[PDB]
């Protein structure tokens, strides 16, 4: 079950590019 | 990415004005008309009292040179000379955007004082009678 | 190396929630 593995990195990828996009609308934001 | 400003410009400008001290010295007219338009933003808001590294630093740069020294350079270097010129000129630029912004503030006397060094820098200007196009157009603006 | 193939997916996945309360306490700090 390596492709688990695979899929776990790509899903966690993902999620910290969402987090990263939300810090910056809420950059913005305070701005 | 963000407006930094209240949690990393305290130490950005001073730790990169340090790094940044060999401006003058490289006289690779790219990176000098870049730095100064960076200090130039980083100076529309500047308001952490660092005016000090930012404006020293143009002062540095505004008594590099104003006419060319060679009297051989026929589009020779003037081209390049202007290209390095230039640098300066938008130095200046900068100068009169950053005192349009500080039309009112505390440290107003900074743009006073280099105000002081525009008039300065003119005074000069026009000392030597210039025979430079691209000067001519700075007297202008 | 399947269970250790679980193994390395419970590993990424405590570290990646791990750093997702970062981000989150980051975002709570701008509200």
């Amino acid at each position: 079950d390596i492709q688990m593995w695979k899929v776990s990195l790509q899903k966690e990828q993902a999620r910290y590019n969402q987090l990263q996009e939300q810090r910056d609308t809420m950059v913005t934001k305070l701005h | 990415l963000l407006i930094n400003r209240q949690f990393y410009e305290e130490e950005l400008i001073n730790s990169v004005v340090i790094s940044q001290l060999s401006h003058i010295p490289e006289d690779k007219d790219h990176q000098v008309r870049k730095l100064a338009t960076q200090l130039l933003v980083d100076l529309a808001e500047g308001c952490h009292t660092h005016h000090f590294n930012s404006l020293l630093d143009i002062i540095e740069k505004v008594m590099a040179r104003s006419l060319s020294p060679p009297p051989e350079l026929e589009e020779r270097d003037v081209a390049a000379y202007s290209a390095s010129l230039e640098d300066v000129k938008t130095a200046v630029l900068g100068l009169l955007v950053i005192l349009q912004t500080k039309l009112y503030t505390l440290p107003a006397s900074h743009a006073t004082r280099v105000y002081e060094m525009l008039v300065s820098h003119i005074q000069l200007h026009y000392k030597h009678s210039y025979t430079l196009p691209i000067a001519s157009s700075i007297r202008l603006q």
